[PDB]
């Protein structure tokens, strides 16, 4: 449905 | 001192009461708790620094206390949809430091906002969405036991029964991860891909979350566009051999695949989908063959097809083409 923004992964 | 009253109000709203001897003063007292939140809802989303460390523990214990409860087989819906709206803002200030978080909202927390997502009020599981996307976010430390835990919540909703009516909202937030995702793509999210998101085509409430699936099917061939073969081939496993409307969803999942399918892919998998799409366009049910025959309003298709005549035209018409 879209609507959240992504969340770039990066090193934990 | 304003940091004293602000706790005040957060504690104010840990007190939850009933009177069934006095049906005003129960009114007044909701009247009093809503409008405590919505004070203190203004008050973080539009001062500057009045987040201060001493909070925190306040907050997450006004959130767990109204928030963390059972849910039955809710109706006080204006006060839960103040508490996560306040929370909501609270996560997204910029005063919002997740170093001094990380001590109040750990893995019990996230575990217990999870059983929430059970719940039946479309409404709330919309907040628990954005609330858990917050979280993942900004905690790094947290990322990975959600997956494990979300992981476990699909294992257990395919397999085991485990029926839930988060499964969609639950997709949607992988979604916004899986676009995010890093260069070489872990085996760890492969395996998720593969023995867990197909899967997920085999359950019979498909018709809910399928949407949210297809979306997370095409962000993950969108990244590493390798995984489009053993997708495309596992999707006519799980295509709905008895003719049935449903059929309709796998055609839209399957021309949103085609919209970003690598042209060197589509080869390795063009003859096994057309046997089967030619079987749509002669399905007995009209809405089947009539999206099946709507893929030729794709240019993309078009070309990949003309590129491609030699082998798709014989499939499609075998009355007219030869090999």
């Amino acid at each position: 449905f879209s609507g959240l923004e992504p969340i770039e992964e990066e090193p934990e | 001192d304003q940091e004293k009253l602000f706790i005040q109000k957060l504690r104010q709203c840990c007190v939850l009461f009933d009177f069934v001897s006095d049906p005003l003063s129960d009114l007044k007292w909701k009247e009093v708790k809503r409008a405590a939140l919505s004070e203190m809802v203004e008050y973080i989303t539009h001062n500057r620094n009045v987040i201060t460390e001493p909070i925190y523990p306040e907050v997450v214990h006004m959130f767990a206390v109204n928030m963390f409860r059972t849910l039955p087989p809710e109706a006080a819906w204006p006060h839960l949809q103040l508490v996560y709206e306040f929370f909501l803002r609270f996560l997204e200030s910029p005063d919002f430091q997740p170093n001094i978080a990380k001590k109040y909202i750990d893995q019990k927390f996230v575990l217990q906002l999870l059983e929430l997502f059970d719940s039946e009020d479309p409404r709330e599981r919309d907040f628990l969405k954005t609330t858990l996307h917050r979280i993942y976010g900004k905690f790094l430390g947290l990322r990975a036991y959600i997956r494990k835990q979300i992981n476990n919540i699909f294992y257990r909703f395919i397999y085991e029964t485990e029926h839930h009516n988060g499964i969609a909202e639950l997709l949607e937030i992988l979604g916004s991860i899986i676009n995010g995702f890093a260069l070489p793509l872990k085996e760890e999210h492969k395996i998720f891909l593969l023995k867990v998101l197909l899967p997920l085509h085999k359950v019979k409430s498909l018709s809910v979350y399928h949407p949210q699936l297809a979306y997370c099917v095409v962000q993950f061939l969108e990244k590493d566009s390798t995984l489009t073969e053993p997708v495309v081939m596992a999707l006519l496993k799980y295509w709905p051999k008895t003719h049935s409307p449903k059929e309709v969803m796998f055609l839209n999942e399957l021309e949103e695949i085609l919209d970003v399918i690598e042209p060197s892919e589509f080869v390795k998998i063009m003859e096994p989908l057309f046997r089967q799409l030619a079987k749509c366009v002669s399905s007995p049910h009209f809405q089947v063959a009539e999206r099946a025959l709507y893929y030729w309003n794709n240019e993309y298709i078009m070309s990949l097809i003309s590129d491609n005549a030699a082998k798709i035209l014989p499939i499609m018409f075998p009355s007219l083409y030869r090999n």
